[PDB]
């Protein structure tokens, strides 16, 4: 809940500024949470605003953004590969964890609902995990497993106020 | 010398209550404020922002309005402060000079790198001029023209979601170039957010403008209009009736490539759209609309999956990929995850022996949130029809009717 108000005291602390330019860290955290909500126009957009001298200055800005273009191409074990080749700094630590497991359960999620018959490969492949201990974990949520073939068969998961101000409405 | 004069009628006009006489005297005596060029002390002086608004904005018109300004940063200052702290209702006397003030603060921010800087000015002008928040003016076009050229799309969002009753005639200034930029501009900012029905209303709402000329930004309009629906819909949308007849002899047969893209997207055929895309890319590049149009060459291995929704229940990855041409069963998987993914079709994936089902049973429409969905509508509907009221109320009280009857 502290994401939405840090993101709105970034845009703002962002929209003012002597010229336009903020502190590296503003600019990370903005990039950073825009990542993190799944809004990737704005993250995008707010990427070519950056000017090029201080997008040059820190690799860190461009790892970020490497981040993104992976989300961008929807490549899943590039995000997992991605997020964890990189050392990063505090200020922006603890949004990406938040940002990693938000991508894996939104994965479990599109796989639930998705998919009916999956490789364990390919499955395990989509959530960033050893084959192994997903398989025992989709075992006790409810999805059946088959060994041999190794395959995954996910399942899918006052009023009379408002009446009577309808009638007055049409009474007229 | 006069100067002294003039500040002291300025305070006596302003403490004795009416109004009327500052304005019209500040307006006819700008060449007595223009030839000085020391009067910076006579700027703040004893004149408050608060009290003595009007005096101090003519006054920053005219050192603003000389071409080449030596001090930018001091200026800029100046006007902010003077928008932050201002009176609220007394400028809305002199709309004139305010418009020409903003327009020429847009101007002389564009010009050299950076619109980024007076956009949060010109979103505290926006609530101290207009009498409601659904009412538009002419600033609003150079709000959205900063933001778009600002490349910060969001924060000019609560301005462009609410719809705009009755335009202000800020004592005749207020010409086209100021509303046809405003719809066109709102095309553009929304064109860039992936929400293409309210890019479309406005662009339809740009074209629709009564003009018995041929106007440039209007070409644009038209062409990105012509682009979107291609976009959204399956085909061209046809304008409304009430369109000037300009717009069906000159303008039309002048974007000829754009009227070739829709004849070729209509046969949905995902060939012969790529060697028509790539003939005419000279004038799409020179428009510099790059962006639209591959969008629409991907648009229809997006329908044709729709189409294809409504004949099959369940395919085999490789009879739907040879009928789509996307050249591999594997990318098939890829687009039908992409669909799902993004909810425009319900469609299930099966790995084991290829298969890709069709399942058609989305709502049953019995559950609490069609209800919702329906009272919210309906909180929409009466909203629009006591306004449609009020304005008829308003309407047949005019002491210019009551006489034609």
């Amino acid at each position: 809940f502290s994401f939405k108000k840090l993101l709105d005291q970034c845009e703002n602390q962002e929209l003012e500024a002597p010229g336009g330019i903020a502190t590296p860290p503003v600019y990370g955290q903005l990039l950073a949470l825009y990542l993190l909500h799944n809004d990737m126009n704005n993250a995008r957009y707010l990427w070519k605003r950056i000017p090029p001298a201080i997008k040059s200055a820190n690799s860190e800005l461009g790892g970020i953004w490497s981040v993104g273009q992976r989300i961008w191409q929807r490549d899943f074990p590039g995000i997992y590969t991605t997020i964890n080749a990189h050392q990063w700094s505090e200020t922006v630590q603890p949004i990406m964890e938040a940002l990693r497991d938000a991508t894996r359960r939104r994965a479990f999620a599109l796989v639930s609902q998705a998919y009916t018959s999956i490789i364990a490969d390919d499955f395990a492949a989509f959530v960033g995990l050893p084959v192994e201990e997903a398989v025992k974990g989709i075992l006790e949520q409810g999805w059946q497993a088959d060994s041999t073939t190794r395959m995954v068969l996910p399942r899918k998961p006052q009023q009379l106020a408002r009446l009577t101000d309808y009638v007055a409405f049409l009474e007229n | 010398s006069a100067l002294e004069q003039f500040v002291n009628s300025v305070r006596q006009l302003s403490a004795q209550g009416q109004m009327t006489q500052l304005c019209e005297l500040i307006n006819k005596s700008g060449e007595l404020l223009a030839k000085n060029l020391s009067h910076l002390d006579t700027v703040l002086g004893a004149l408050d922002v608060q009290e003595h608004s009007l005096g101090v904005l003519a006054v920053l018109f005219v050192k603003f309005s000389m071409p080449s300004v030596p001090d930018f940063e001091t200026l800029f200052s100046q006007v902010q402060l003077f928008i932050s702290t201002c009176n609220g209702e007394h400028i809305r006397y002199a709309t004139d000079t305010f418009a020409g003030l903003c327009h020429q603060l847009t101007n002389a921010l564009v010009e050299r790198k950076q619109p980024l800087r007076g956009i949060g000015i010109l979103k505290q002008a926006i609530d101290k001029m207009q009498m409601n928040t659904n009412q538009l003016t002419s600033i609003h076009a150079d709000l959205c023209q900063l933001c778009l050229l600002a490349k910060c799309f969001k924060p000019a969002l609560p301005y462009l979601d609410v719809d705009m009753m009755d335009i202000c005639k800020e004592n005749g200034a207020y010409d086209a170039k100021h509303f046809l930029c405003y719809y066109y501009y709102g095309g553009m900012i929304y064109t860039g957010l992936k929400n293409f029905e309210r890019a479309l209303y406005f662009y339809e709402q740009a074209i629709t403008t009564p003009a018995m000329a041929v106007s440039h930004i209007m070409l644009e309009s038209y062409k990105k209009y012509i682009l979107v629906s291609l976009i959204l819909l399956g085909k061209v949308q046809q304008l409304p009736k009430y369109t000037s007849q300009i717009v069906g002899r000159f303008i039309k047969p002048l974007s000829n490539a754009y009227h070739e893209l829709a004849q070729v997207y209509s046969t949905n055929n995902p060939s012969e759209l790529r060697n028509l895309v790539n003939k005419h890319s000279e004038t799409f590049t020179r428009d510099n609309n790059m962006g639209l149009v591959k969008q629409c060459l991907s648009s229809l291995y997006k329908k044709n999956i729709q189409r294809l929704t409504k004949t099959f229940l369940t395919l085999s990855l490789q009879d739907m990929a040879s009928r789509v041409q996307l050249s591999g069963p594997q990318e098939a998987e890829k687009y039908v995850l992409h669909m799902i993914e993004d909810g425009e079709i319900f469609a299930s994936i099966n790995q084991k022996d290829g298969m890709v089902s069709f399942h058609d049973n989305p709502e049953k429409y019995n559950n609490p949130a069609m209800l919702h969905n329906i009272d919210q509508e309906m909180l929409k509907c009466i909203e629009l029809d006591e306004r449609l009221k009020a304005m008829d109320q308003e309407i047949t009280v005019n002491p210019q009717f009551v006489q034609k009857s």
